[PDB]
RNA sequence: ACCCUCAGAAGGGAGGCGAAAUAGAGCAUGAAAUCAGUUGGCGAUCGAGCGACAGGGCAUACAAGGUCCCUCGACGAAUGACCGACGCGCGAGCGUCCAGUAAGACUCACGGGAAGCCGAUGUUCUGUCGUACGUUUUGAAAAACGAGCCAGGGAGUGUGUCU
RNA sequence: CGCUCUAAUUGGAUGGAAGUAGGGGUGAAAACUCCUAUGGACCGAUUAGUGACGAAAAUCCUGGCCAUAGUAGCAGCGAUA
RNA sequence: UGUCCCAACGUUGGGCCCGGUGAACUGUACAUUCCAGUGCGGAGUCUGGAGACACCCAGGGGGAAGCGAAGACCCUAUGGA
């Protein structure tokens, strides 16, 4: 859940802002956002044997 | 904060500085540029006239909207930064003071180097229409002065 | 006043453009030239049309401007500028080291460049720069 | 009283006539800078070469004036590739034992920057006695 | 610490500690954007993808590059004459011979020279070419779309099955 | 070509590592390297591995910063002080 | 009856200069342009010419298909309500 712990949402078009999910006016969740999730992260599930 | 950007021979040099002064960094530029090369004593006289409004400071870089002044020479726009000029009297008052305490003839010392540097802003916020707020800051100026024997 | 022309050319009864062409070619080779008797230079053609062109040039213009000479003086010089890259350094140099005069202020008599002369005996359809200027409204100061 | 670099600073390698000619060719011809397109229009774009990918790229399209595109054809002569401008073939050296096997005629040595002054001194003296040149030598006041 | 200055527990100067205060309090290092002062180049008659490649001016401590300039001579691919002799053409001019000669890029040797001198770097001038970049598109400099600038962040990963 | 950490082999560093600034040399190039200064403790090479491994862009995210500009506002209200 | 012919003068607060305070919109880059032409057919940047010494103050806004809003109209989606 790292980076997914929030209800952030995108205002969409209309304020000259990029469609990025935001909360309290701070972008969140998405990979390109500081504090966002890690696109493709290390995984426990992977077989390293 | 700044450090002297120039080398100064201690046997023939007097130093001084102002720290985090909340004044016009833009006027400082002008004032510094203006008084450079002058004599600490001629410098004080000048600034005191500027404060009196009988002498104007050439505003050569930061001049948008500035009205012309017949007394400026070789240029056209100029004003009378009294606040910034008073801060400069304190600087000079300090340097002529350190000058004397060292045995030199303060007033009669040339202004070898004098430079203002914007060291930051005291941040402020101004409410605006539509429930929005915006910057409303103050610049903090540092200024180095190096007197030198003629 | 005083112009050390390595070459002085007489334009009288000479085809303006053919003179201008050579005068350019020389000035670009570093030659200081002076054109004499501009008012007596000639350009072939049906006078009426010829004047319509030049007259159109005087009338052209706007705030930015289109300054076109009326004196046979400038006429010739502007004709020559058109043959030089006058906005480059080289060209402006070559154009500046050239000068056109009304009549002849020198003592020497100008030379006549080869192939620029017009035989008035076998020619009737042509015009004098001066004639052109009088029509444009210039002040016959010659 | 003056600085003097240690070792055989003046040493030159001995090359066959072909290598020497091929070396002079590389030095004469040279090569384009090969800097990343438009690296000079934006500070965030550094000089490091990157292949223009723009479908409309003026460089990628080979429009004269927009820079050379890295190609094999630009390589330097097999026989001289990698040689110092002097003619020597460099050898990276980290200690005294690295000096073993080095032909002081064909090769010169370059002491890695990490190596300290103490170890440098030893490397520099034994290199000289082996007839090898130190490309980056120490300047001592003599 | 002490002393001078100052309205002053502010600040500044001098001074002290320490290997270092450019380690002096949000105090290791201290990039880019960017700001002050200043140095080099350009500069108040001149034109705009900001450059690439050539070639000139001016500027440059060492170091890590050491070349480069002129006489002559050797070698000399393709290309390749002038003049003069003779013969043609109304003529511009051509043919034969002189001659595949003289010449001919690079490279080299002897002699002489340069150390801001050669390279290189900074800036500027000249020539040639040149209306960003990425994307949308049949067609983009585009009056199509994106970015004020910089730094850091920012997009083929895991399990199972199949081939 | 370059990055992280692992392993084997093998090196450098307070007689000054990394990083940073400016500068010299190599490579067609990704990049490698050296010099000077700053810095003051870590840093590599080869081979085999490893992967939240390479940015100029997404009205991209966060921070910082410049022009805008010493510019607009600090007048307008039946309460003009 | 200043709505108009048809505009005038005056009053007060701004505007303009000075001290102090001090934002924001906007910004790919370059930029002194004009007339034509050309080009994805609506160009400050291409091409040809013309004009153009540099800086600054005020103005009214002709142009930047000016700024502001991923077009509400129209069509398309095996979209939504
Ligand atoms: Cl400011
Ligand atoms: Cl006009
Ligand atoms: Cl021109
Ligand atoms: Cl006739
Ligand atoms: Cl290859
Ligand atoms: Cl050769
Ligand atoms: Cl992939
Ligand atoms: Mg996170
Ligand atoms: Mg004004
Ligand atoms: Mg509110
Ligand atoms: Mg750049
Ligand atoms: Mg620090
Ligand atoms: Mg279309
Ligand atoms: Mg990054
Ligand atoms: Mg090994
Ligand atoms: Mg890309
Ligand atoms: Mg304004
Ligand atoms: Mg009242
Ligand atoms: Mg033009
Ligand atoms: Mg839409
Ligand atoms: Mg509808
Ligand atoms: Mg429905
Ligand atoms: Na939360
Ligand atoms: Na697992
Ligand atoms: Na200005
Ligand atoms: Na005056
Ligand atoms: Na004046
Ligand atoms: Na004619
Ligand atoms: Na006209
Ligand atoms: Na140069
Ligand atoms: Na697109
Ligand atoms: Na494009
Ligand atoms: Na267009
Ligand atoms: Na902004
Ligand atoms: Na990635
Ligand atoms: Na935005
Ligand atoms: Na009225
Ligand atoms: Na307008």
């Amino acid at each position: 859940y790292a980076g997914l712990r929030t209800p952030a949402e995108s205002f969409g078009s209309g304020r000259g802002q990029a469609h990025v999910p935001k909360l309290d006016g701070r972008a969140r969740r998405v990979p390109q956002a500081v504090k966002g999730r890690s696109a493709h992260p290390p995984k426990t599930e992977k077989d390293r044997s | 904060g700044i450090s002297y950007s120039v080398e100064a021979d201690p046997d023939t040099t007097a130093k001084a500085m102002l720290r985090e002064r909340q004044m016009s960094f833009k006027h400082s530029k002008a004032i510094a540029r203006e008084i450079k090369g002058k004599t600490a004593g001629e410098a004080v006289d000048y600034l005191e006239a500027v404060i009196e409004g009988d002498q104007p400071v050439p505003f050569k870089q930061h001049n948008s909207g500035v009205g012309h002044k017949s007394k400026v020479d070789g240029w056209d726009a100029g004003r009378y930064p009294e606040k910034a000029s008073k801060a400069f009297l304190d600087l000079l008052e300090n340097a002529v003071g350190n000058a004397d305490h060292q045995g030199f003839d303060g007033e009669a010392m040339t202004i070898k180097h004098v430079a203002a540097h914007k060291v930051g802003e005291q941040q402020g916020r101004k409410p605006r229409a539509m429930g929005r707020a915006s910057a409303w800051n103050s610049p903090q100026v540092d200024v180095e002065l190096i007197l030198e024997e003629p | 006043a005083e112009f050390d022309a390595d070459v002085i050319v007489d334009a009288r009864d000479c085809i303006m453009g053919r003179v201008a062409s050579q005068v350019a070619e020389q000035a670009l080779d570093g030659e200081t030239v002076a054109v004499v008797n501009a008012e007596r230079a000639v350009i072939t053609g049906r006078e009426e049309q010829i004047v319509e062109k030049y007259e159109k040039r005087v009338d052209i213009g706007n705030d930015n401007g289109y300054f076109y000479p009326k004196r046979p003086d400038g006429i010739f010089k502007r004709t020559i500028r058109g043959m030089l890259p006058h906005k480059k350094q080289r060209g402006r140099e070559a154009f500046e080291s050239v000068r056109v005069y009304l009549g002849n202020p020198y003592d020497e008599d100008g030379e006549v460049l080869d192939g620029t002369s017009l035989d008035r005996l076998s020619n009737i359809k042509f015009v004098t720069l001066g004639e052109i200027s009088e029509t444009l409204g210039a002040n016959k100061t010659w | 009283t003056e600085l003097q670099a240690r070792g055989l600073t003046e040493k030159t390698p001995d090359l066959s006539d072909e290598d020497a000619r091929l070396l002079t060719q590389r030095h004469r011809v040279g090569k384009p800078q090969f800097n990343r397109q438009d690296h000079h229009k934006k500070k965030r774009v550094s000089t490091s070469w990157r292949k223009p990918r723009g479908q409309l790229s003026k460089q990628r399209r080979g429009i004269k004036g927009k820079g050379d595109t890295v190609e094999a054809g630009f390589r330097s002569p097999t026989a001289v590739r990698g040689k110092h401008p002097s003619g020597f073939e460099e050898v990276r050296v980290h200690n005294v034992d690295d000096l073993e096997g080095v032909d002081g005629d064909t090769e010169a040595v370059r002491i890695a920057s990490k190596v300290g002054a103490r170890k440098r001194e030893r490397i520099e003296e034994e290199a000289e006695d082996a007839g090898i040149r130190v490309l980056n030598p120490t300047y001592v006041e003599v």
